[PDB]
């Protein structure tokens, strides 16, 4: 590597994921998901182990063959009704691998199986560079052919991916599943949302970027990967701990915080329509995949639990770690109850 | 909402958005946001172990200044945005007079009801 | 599947009877289809033949489950004789439930089982019978 | 001074600081502007 | 989303790709020409719903 | 002679803050002043109000 | 700070400030005896910078003030009392053999720091190798039990496994009853407690296990104890070697940037130090941490970074 | 110390549900339970409809 | 109200700002100040209630519980030291602060417009005291206790979300002035029926009612005194409060399906007095005490008569005050012995001889002091009750006597009978806890004199 | 009398707010009832401004002389 | 051989008297404990508590309570000057209702 | 026999315990790839002909 | 519907789920990745010179060039998974347990 390479290849993510948003063709968009492939791989496999190197084929493998079925749902439109625009399309059955290809570029419950071994076994900047922008990619593709979807699909993954991500976790330590189970939850609520109203699912996607950015730059702190460096890191620091346990307690979505305000306004325009059952069982989920968040708060940040010394050695150095941008995204990802009027800047 | 004459791209501040009335100085969403960013860069100094309240005045004025200024311009699209879709709902009720008939305001001297009592 | 459950709702309650055991075992063998599909291609049993015989299990329970909640159903419609209660297919997923205890030979896990299961009939018979659209609208 | 012979900064720069708080005053003249000049246009409309 | 770059600066850089009916290099038509024009002059400024209408 | 303790004057100062605050939200709310239909009279006796 | 990807790219390379001066030489020897005489020696002769023996409060000496902090925080080693009764049931060999484990990667640190910073060279002694050389040799005394050198070992699969080796090591060989006859000329009597028989496995151990795993890499160069001041002869044979092995002919721009900007952050160093299996000599209870690091704010210099602390400077916290 | 941690909080170990227990359980849980239910649907049942029918005794019954 | 929110946001940096050994007077000083200053809160009159701003309206039903919660906050705060004394600055002060958070959002709680922001005002109130117990709990379960509490509050309180939404969506807007002129009867439906026993079962989980009491004890055995005071007062009363305000609309199908609720409260309550009868680990027995008297509070609100609401403010601003003043007294036998348990401290009528005057005036208070409140209380709820059914009468007075037999009994086990003569560590009767008591207990017999204020706004 | 004089406010104040933020919230909620039948109604028909996904701009669409006589 | 640990005997006990005889209820300084008992005795008591009891004692009625009986007084007089009994019934107009019939 | 046991066995044991075994269930999938790839077989084909989308 | 579009299509669904089970080795299913990346390149190339789709020809020559790149990046790394082992076995990569 280089720092000129690694501009190049990160100008190059920017660079695909901006021609998925800006085209009004299907080719384009293919091409953007296929450079945001080969752009993303050598983000992994940035330091050289052998977990990176399994990370990234399972990676590639899945990512691989999602970006095939688009283009087999893709062809099969144009089969139909023959234009390469980027609308409604003319298919049951092309949406219907339409979206189970963008299922499985983003990850539902059907198709997690590949999130939490390829986000275990690499670096935090790539898992941080992968949940945010292929999160980001194909919600704008969504957001383009909304109206053409058969509800039961978007439905059908959207709580089978709630609920997975919350029951997978209960058993885990390791804080990338930890995260990546969240992530499918959180994409879950965001995909549950776009048959309705996409305001919604956008502005969920800005708060949940800006809440993975604060997560990861507070594990990127100091080098930290299960729970017990956390308690190490409690006996280092005293403010870590409170600005971990406050963007915890945003992710698990409590309302004097900011991370309650996805779930509640998706709950509203949910239920302008005749959708009860739904919302409560989304939101009793909602209740359970604050348990893992609840427990890594109950270890780290209120307890105290015994640390071993060399921390004393660890006393005399400051912290002369970079922050990309921390305390503005926290405290604007945390305090943001009273600005939910700012609905509306999505339009 | 869907655009709505995206004509006309995505144009941060429109034209008719200085058809409207501003927000003016000491309302309190600014003062919300200003008071964000002294929270922001007080964090921001208690992050490194430099001190608190102190030797970081230079980054709580710009982080307040910036913030305001993001938050005003935030502020002008919100209610563009609230101003339209007003616009669009009334010249809705004014292309489709028929479809809302006025409801039969009666008075209560001749509306019965049940009445249901508890002991 | 969709039009199965379709000649379940079709069936009127109404007392047409054992033909709904009849749909509530196809039910129960389909849902014991998907999940033994599952069991079999998320675990390799090793082997084949050790596959086949928790799949043949599963559809067993799934199906007894069907049609034994089938059989109270239709007991509950024509002893009793209230058609449209919560009640009668409250004690009807009771009873699949207690089944699938005794099916899995455990006693307190199947009181659990007839107390979600009868409460998960409940819903479905009540909701059905007032009207709650399901998974959407999908108007605004 | 009181260090093991390594001072890394605490010594103040005079370019970083100078060039904040000057973009910051050019950001509050900037907006002072901005807001000055769409009251006048409000007042010319109406 | 659906960012207009595209038509912010107003360069025709993919509406060229994009149906049958555009500007072919020699001036030769599709096997469906007629149609395409008839539709979409018969889906201009409509509403994507009463376009199905 | 303020700075001997410049912390207990603090919140007076809140609440003095706070009722002009309240006084000028009453004042932003001045509707309906003499067009209710029990506590009416006109502008009188003095000068031209019923509350302030 | 003339560091990071920007200061890479602008500033010329981390490889023109080389060679023959900028190397990395490390006199190895037994206790009491292969010391500072011979490193300081080289250091005078050859021109080329020097460290001490990692000193158990060698991080207080290192940063902040010159002057050490009490035992109670740099502890709780106690080498005195670890020579007085090397077999405690309050534990004392795996603290302080854990603490100067952390010392060593400190001095081992600085010296790449300083070696990759423009140069030009250090003289090390007592280094990470002779490190687990002790812990061999301690437990070959039946002082410690098996799982925690288990758990040193560890320590050294994570933290060894990482950086690149010095260029070469300056051997002494000096033999059992020359270094008691040199004990007995330093004559410190809680030094004097010490065994004879810990001594010789340390000579056994530290002659059938470091030596073959140099394998050329880290070329020894093996002396007598009269072999030694003889500084021309030393400086002889350094000049007669041709650094053929080991990585430091495959580096070549890249990964002295990496060791460059991973050295510096020096916690990002130190992060895989706590691994940790929980060792029960090692950890400590809540409350005497609490207490601890309250008194570690308690003091003037280490009171939240001392280059904005007031009290001492530095006149500018922005008015 | 040891009397009291085993009264208050080692209890719920150890625990087996038999069915004398069990039924004992449901027994002294819900047994008066749906006693005093069927005495209110009783006492209610009659009051209201005595009331429907209006003979009560409220000759003046104020303070309901 | 707005002027008694914002002092609170100006009483928070004052924690911060003040130095070492002058944050402790500064708080207490500031919050007696704005206890006068909302004590200034009372011009409610005749025909509605004191309504000013889109923002704030207040009842006659929040005016007593407002000025409670702020009368309460600087006896706690004060309350609370000779726990935290050898702790840290820092700490201390986020201890504080936290607490004057929590009065912010009790405040915020209590002057709602529409019932959403109750609702997020209600879960705001749910979450700091969580990191109070946990932070400070004392004992090897806050880890328990706290997890219990965050998701019986939640899953009981979740539905509750998406009732006021249908009901914002179903009728206009949620505030209770047009909600009070715009409510309809919304007859026996199915679905009717989920609504109601989902926005009252939330409620049932804030009081809580006899099924699922059971985090509350492990939330007063294993909390600190703050927040065990703040929990039981301030957040059990505010369910009563939050279920008076709801049950407004709903009425037509309350007599349907109002009789189980009933069940469930009144024999809970007698099982509730009997198994506090017998239990050990004296600071339990105030918490049973408190399911018992909210077992009442929830017969009162859902039986539906102007007795029976006045009542039920009564026995909440009683029972509030005296549970606080008795787990300080708790308090104050764990800081004499470090033991929590009820037979070990026992004598303590030599030693401490006006302590011995509080306990008995406690006991009393428990006891139905017969012109306190708590009688005042107890007494218009038999009279609804037994307006609402001649038998019920029977569960009511052997409630009483039971009543009657732990509070005497907590008296007896304690202060009475015979000092153990090897525990030799008492300090003798400081002035903070006798302060303390005096805190407490004139306002008690103030509100006795004349309680025209405290009856509620069916007065 | 002096309470009343330095401290609380007018009955006619408070009574005069009351009326004018029943006003308020009155407007508010026949507005947003008439923003969810504008919204269900345009969905169903079409005829508004507000679901309108884009279709075909027709800049592309030219007459011009093909090749082929049949086009 | 083993102990796990490495803190004080903890915790320490530690009685608040026998360094001040003279002092109230919190802690070893001895000023500033005079310093709280005077604030909380003056500023919970002497000027809360009795002027909180003077300001319930009379303040202007609630529910209009002594205008109420005023008000009863005027009306019965009316209405027995008036030779009809008090408390006509019907308190709506029945002549000013439209009654949906059978 | 009310209370304490058997309410803590009611309602925290059995959603624990049911939680704690579908936990247990689902997430313990030993590291395959083949096993993930069936189980996309097996979702494609049972979204197809068992309950389909498309019809 | 043009009848070689039916088994051609059918193809394309063999070779998808060859793409998906697989029992030994990862070379064979990359190699059925490009079988199935030939079913869309044909497929397509069929339909735009069946439709006179003379303007935007280039869809399949850009969608193989692209693919093929894909296929390169495969092929890297299964060399690197092949280099840190002796094999490329579907077995020996249960590592990272889950
Ligand atoms: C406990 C569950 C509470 C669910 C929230 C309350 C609710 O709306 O329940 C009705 C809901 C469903 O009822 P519903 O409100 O959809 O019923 C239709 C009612 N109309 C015709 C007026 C629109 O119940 C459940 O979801 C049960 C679980
Ligand atoms: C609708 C109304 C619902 C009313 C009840 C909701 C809450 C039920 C009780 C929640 C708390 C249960 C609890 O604390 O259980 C203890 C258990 C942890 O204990 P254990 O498994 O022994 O772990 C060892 C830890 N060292 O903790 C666990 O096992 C926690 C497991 C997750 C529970 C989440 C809350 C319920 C979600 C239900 C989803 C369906």
């Amino acid at each position: 590597m280089n720092p000129i390479i690694l501009i190049i290849i990160l100008m190059t993510v920017m660079l695909g994921t901006i021609i998925v948003m800006i085209s009004t063709h299907w080719l384009l968009i293919w091409i953007g998901f296929e450079m945001n492939m080969l752009a993303i791989i050598p983000i992994m496999m940035k330091k050289h182990n052998p977990r990176a190197t399994e990370a990234s084929t399972k990676y590639f493998l899945t990512q691989s063959t999602a970006s095939m079925l688009l283009m087999m749902a893709i062809i099969i439109n144009l089969m139909f009704s023959g234009q390469w625009t980027v609308m409604k399309l003319f298919n049951p059955m092309a949406s219907m691998l339409m979206t189970m290809a963008l299922a499985m570029k983003l990850g539902m419950a059907p198709f997690h199986f590949w999130v939490p071994e390829v986000t275990q076994g690499i670096p935090l900047s790539s898992g941080l560079i992968l949940l945010t922008w292929q999160k980001l990619a194909p919600m704008s593709v969504l957001y383009q052919i909304l109206p053409s979807i058969n509800l039961d699909l978007i439905l059908t993954l959207s709580i089978l991916s709630i609920t997975i991500g919350g029951w997978g976790g209960l058993n885990q330590t390791q804080l990338r599943k930890i995260m990546a189970y969240s992530s499918i939850a959180h994409m879950g609520w965001m995909t549950a949302v776009l048959l309705y109203n996409p305001t919604m699912t956008l502005l969920n996607l800005i708060i949940y970027i800006i809440m993975t950015s604060t997560m990861f730059t507070l594990f990127m702190a100091n080098s930290t990967t299960t729970t017990l460096s956390l308690s190490h890191t409690w006996n280092k620091a005293p403010i870590m701990t409170i600005l971990v346990l406050i963007t915890l307690l945003s992710m698990g979505g409590l309302p004097p915080l900011s991370g309650f305000m996805p779930k509640w306004m998706i709950i509203q325009e949910m239920t302008k329509n005749d959708s009860i059952i739904l919302p409560t069982l989304m939101a009793i989920t909602a209740l359970l995949n604050l348990y893992f968040y609840m427990r890594l708060t109950y270890s780290t940040a209120l307890t105290m639990f015994p640390s071993t010394n060399n921390m004393k050695m660890k006393w005399q150095f400051p912290t002369t770690k970079r922050m990309t941008l921390l305390p503005t995204m926290t405290v604007l990802s945390t305090m943001l109850l009273p600005l939910t009027p700012i609905l509306s800047i999505l339009e | 909402m869907t655009g709505r004459q995206a004509r006309a791209p995505l144009q941060f501040l429109p034209d008719e958005a200085r058809s409207l009335p501003p927000p003016k100085l000491t309302d309190p969403r600014l003062a919300y946001i200003g008071f964000l960013g002294y929270c922001s860069g007080l964090i921001d100094n208690a992050i490194r172990r430099r001190p608190v309240l102190s030797a970081g005045l230079h980054r709580q004025f710009l982080y307040i200044t910036s913030f305001v200024f993001v938050g005003y311009y935030l502020l002008k699209r919100q209610d563009y945005m609230y101003a339209v879709r007003d616009h669009d709902m009334f010249s809705y009720i004014k292309s489709h007079p028929e479809d809302f008939p006025e409801k039969d305001k009666k008075t209560y001297r001749e509306v019965f009801e049940e009445f249901h009592p508890v002991r | 599947a969709k039009t199965l459950l379709h000649q379940y709702w079709d069936i009127p309650e109404g007392t047409e009877c054992h033909r709904k055991t009849y749909a509530a075992t196809s039910i129960g063998g389909a849902s014991g289809l998907v999940v033994s599909a599952y069991s079999v291609a998320l675990k390799t049993p090793t082997s084949f033949l050790e596959g086949v015989a928790r799949t043949g299990r599963y559809t067993f329970t799934a199906a007894a489950i069907g049609a034994i909640f089938g059989l109270t159903s239709c007991i509950s419609a024509q002893v009793r004789e209230k058609p449209d209660d919560p009640l009668n297919y409250l004690i009807g997923g009771c009873a699949g439930g207690l089944t699938l205890g005794a099916r899995t030979r455990s006693y307190g896990i199947g009181a659990a089982a007839c107390a979600y299961m009868g409460l998960t009939a409940a819903l479905v018979k009540m909701g059905q019978l007032e009207g709650w659209k399901v998974f959407a609208e999908p108007k605004v | 001074k009181f260090y093991i012979q390594e001072p890394p900064h605490g010594s103040p720069n005079w370019l970083k600081v100078g060039l904040t708080l000057g973009t910051s005053a050019f950001l509050w003249i900037y907006l002072i502007k901005q807001h000055n000049e769409d009251v006048l246009e409000y007042k010319r409309r109406n | 989303p659906f960012f207009d770059v595209q038509k912010k600066l107003g360069v025709d850089l993919d509406h060229w790709m994009t149906i049958q009916s555009a500007e072919q290099p020699h001036r030769i038509p599709a096997r469906c020409h007629a149609f395409e024009k008839e539709w979409i002059e018969c889906a201009h400024g409509i509403g994507s719903i009463r376009a199905e209408k | 002679v303020v700075r001997d303790h410049w912390i207990h004057v603090l919140v007076p100062v809140g609440f003095v803050f706070g009722y002009y605050l309240d006084r000028k939200n009453d004042e932003k709310l001045a509707a309906f002043r003499n067009k209710s239909l029990l506590y009416k009279r006109e502008l009188k006796p003095n000068e031209e109000v019923t509350w302030k | 700070l003339q560091y990071g990807p920007l200061a890479y790219i602008l500033g010329e390379k981390t490889t023109k400030k080389m060679t023959e001066n900028s190397k990395l030489i490390t006199v190895d020897g037994n206790i009491c005896s292969g010391k500072s005489k011979l490193a300081k020696e080289v250091a005078e002769k050859l021109g080329l910078k020097h460290f001490p023996e990692a000193g158990i409060h060698y991080a207080d000496s290192t940063t902040g003030d010159g002057k050490p902090l009490p035992v109670r925080f740099s502890g709780n080693c106690s080498l005195e009392k670890f020579y007085d009764d090397p077999k405690s049931n309050d534990g004392n060999s795996y603290r302080l053999q854990a603490w100067l484990y952390a010392s060593r990667l400190l001095q081992y640190a600085d010296a790449l720091e300083h070696l990759l910073s423009t140069g030009q060279g250090v003289v090390l002694e007592r280094s990470i190798y002779s490190d687990f050389v002790f812990l061999e040799a301690m437990y070959r005394q039946g002082f410690i039990r098996k799982q925690c050198v288990d758990h040193y070992n560890q320590v050294k699969k994570v933290t060894v496994c990482e950086y690149l080796p010095p260029h070469v090591v300056i051997y002494v060989d000096v033999p059992v009853s020359e270094v008691q006859s040199r004990i007995q000329k330093k004559g410190n009597p809680h030094e004097m407690k010490i065994t004879s028989a810990y001594l010789q496995d340390i000579e056994n151990v530290y002659k059938g296990t470091f030596l073959p795993e140099m394998s050329e890499k880290c070329e020894v160069l093996q002396y007598s104890a009269w072999e030694a001041e003889d500084a021309e002869k030393v400086v002889e044979d350094i000049q007669y070697l041709k650094y053929d092995k080991g990585p430091w002919l495959d580096q070549d721009d890249r990964k002295l940037h990496n060791l460059r900007m991973l050295v510096q952050d020096k916690l990002e160093v130190l992060n895989y130090t706590s691994i940790p299996v929980f060792l029960p000599e090692v950890t400590i209870g809540a409350h005497q941490s609490d207490r601890v690091f309250q008194e570690f704010t308690e003091l003037p210099g280490r009171k939240y970074r001392a280059g904005y602390n007031e009290d001492v400077g530095d006149k500018w916290i922005w008015l | 110390i040891r009397w009291t941690c085993a009264r208050s909080a080692n209890v719920y170990p150890n625990f087996r549900p038999n069915t004398k227990t069990s039924l004992l359980g449901a027994l002294f849980g819900i047994g008066p339970l749906i006693f005093w239910y069927y005495v209110f649907k009783t006492d209610r049942d009659r009051k209201e409809k005595l009331i429907q029918e209006g003979k009560l005794d409220r000759t003046f019954n104020i303070s309901y | 109200m707005l002027k008694y929110i914002i002092p609170t946001m100006m009483l928070m940096p004052l924690t911060w700002l003040s130095k070492n050994s002058m944050i402790w007077i500064n708080t207490t000083l500031h919050s007696l100040l704005i206890s006068l200053t909302s004590l200034l809160l009372l011009n409610q009159f005749g025909d509605n209630s004191l309504n000013f701003s889109l923002t704030f309206f207040s009842d006659s039903l929040s005016t007593p519980l407002l000025i409670l919660t702020m009368w309460l906050l600087p006896l706690m705060l004060m309350a609370s030291q000779h726990h935290l004394s050898k702790e840290n600055l820092a700490r201390k002060k986020l201890f504080i602060s936290m607490l004057i958070l929590l009065q912010l959002f009790l405040i915020m709680t209590f002057t709602a417009t529409e019932l959403i922001f109750f609702y997020i005002m209600f879960e705001a109130t749910l979450v700091p005291t969580l990191i109070i117990i946990t932070r400070w709990g004392n004992q090897t379960e806050r880890l328990n206790a706290g997890l219990y509490f965050l998701f019986y509050t939640l899953a009981g309180s979740l539905p509750l979300l998406v009732a006021l939404i249908y009901i914002q969506n179903t009728m206009g807007s949620l505030n209770f002035l047009i909600l009070q002129y715009w409510v309809q009867p919304m007859p026996n439906s199915w679905s009717n029926t989920f609504m109601w026993l989902a926005c009252m079962m939330a409620f049932m989980v804030k009081m809580p009612l006899y099924g699922l009491h059971l985090w509350l004890p492990k939330a007063h055995v294993e909390a600190p005194i703050a927040g065990s005071m703040v929990l039981a007062a301030i957040l059990l009363k505010l369910g009563g409060y939050g279920m008076m305000r709801i049950t407004l609309l709903l009425n037509p199908i309350t007599d349907f399906m109002a009789y189980p609720f009933i069940m469930l409260s009144l024999w809970g309550m007698i099982m509730t007095s009997s198994i506090c009868l017998r239990q050990t680990d004296l600071k339990s027995l105030i918490a049973y005490s408190s399911v018992s008297h909210m077992a009442l509070v929830i017969v009162a609100i859902l039986i539906q008569t102007p007795w029976s609401y006045m009542g039920a403010t009564a026995l909440m601003i009683a029972h509030g005050l005296t549970s606080s003043m008795l787990f300080c007294l708790a308090n104050s036998n764990y800081e004499r012995v470090h033991s929590r348990t009820m037979i070990l401290a026992r004598g303590l009528q030599t030693l401490l001889p006006l302590m011995a005057a509080w306990w008995l005036l406690a006991s009393l208070t428990n006891l139905a002091l017969p012109p306190s409140i708590n009688l005042i209380g107890e007494l218009f709820v038999v009279m609804s009750t037994f307006s609402w059914s001649n038998i019920t009468i029977i569960l009511m007075g052997l409630n009483m006597v039971i009543t009657a037999l732990y509070s005497l009994y907590m008296l007896i086990t304690t202060q009475r009978g015979k000092h153990t003569h090897h525990i030799n560590n008492i300090l003798p009767s400081f002035t903070r806890e006798n302060a303390l008591m005096s805190l407490h207990m004139l306002p008690l017999l103030l509100l006795s004199l004349n309680p025209k204020i405290i009856l509620g706004p069916l007065y | 009398r002096w309470i009343a004089r330095t401290f609380f406010d007018a009955p006619e104040k408070n009574y005069e707010r009351t009326m004018a933020i029943l006003q308020i919230e009155s407007e508010k909620a026949e507005l947003r009832l008439k923003e969810l039948e504008v919204r269900r109604l345009m969905r169903a028909k079409g005829d508004g401004p507000w679901f309108q996904y884009p279709t075909i701009d027709k800049a592309l669409i030219d007459h011009s002389p093909k090749a082929t006589p049949d086009n | 051989p083993t102990l796990r640990w490495q803190e004080d005997p903890e915790p320490e006990d530690e009685n608040l008297y026998e360094k001040n005889p003279d002092s109230h209820g919190y802690d070893k300084d001895p000023a500033v404990d005079v310093w709280n008992m005077r604030v909380v005795f003056f500023f919970g008591f002497s000027i809360v508590l009795v002027l909180g009891s003077t300001f319930v004692a009379y303040l202007p009625d609630y529910r209009m309570q002594e205008w109420a009986r005023r008000e009863a007084e005027r009306l019965v007089k009316y209405r027995e000057a008036h030779g009809l009994p008090l408390m006509e019934s019907n308190c709506f107009d029945p002549s000013k209702i439209q009654l949906p019939e059978d | 026999l009310l209370d304490l046991i058997w309410l803590e066995t009611i309602l925290p044991k059995t959603i624990s315990l049911a939680q704690m075994k579908m936990s247990t269930t689902i997430t313990s999938q030993k590291g395959l790839i083949k096993l993930y790839f069936l189980s996309f077989l097996i979702t494609i084909l049972i979204s197809t002909t068992l309950l389909n989308f498309h019809e | 519907m043009s009848l070689v579009y039916m088994n051609i299509m059918m193809a394309f669904t063999v070779s998808l789920t060859g793409l998906l089970m697989y029992r030994s080795h990862l070379m064979s299913s990359l190699l059925c990745l490009e079988g199935m990346m030939l079913s869309l390149f044909i497929l397509a190339t069929l339909m735009i010179l069946n439709s006179h789709f003379t303007l935007a020809s280039m869809m399949p020559i850009i969608l193989l060039v692209f693919a093929a790149c894909e296929a390169a990046l495969g092929l890297s790394l299964l060399v690197m998974v092949s280099n840190t082992y002796g094999t490329d076995y579907v077995q020996n990569l249960n590592l990272l347990q889950c």
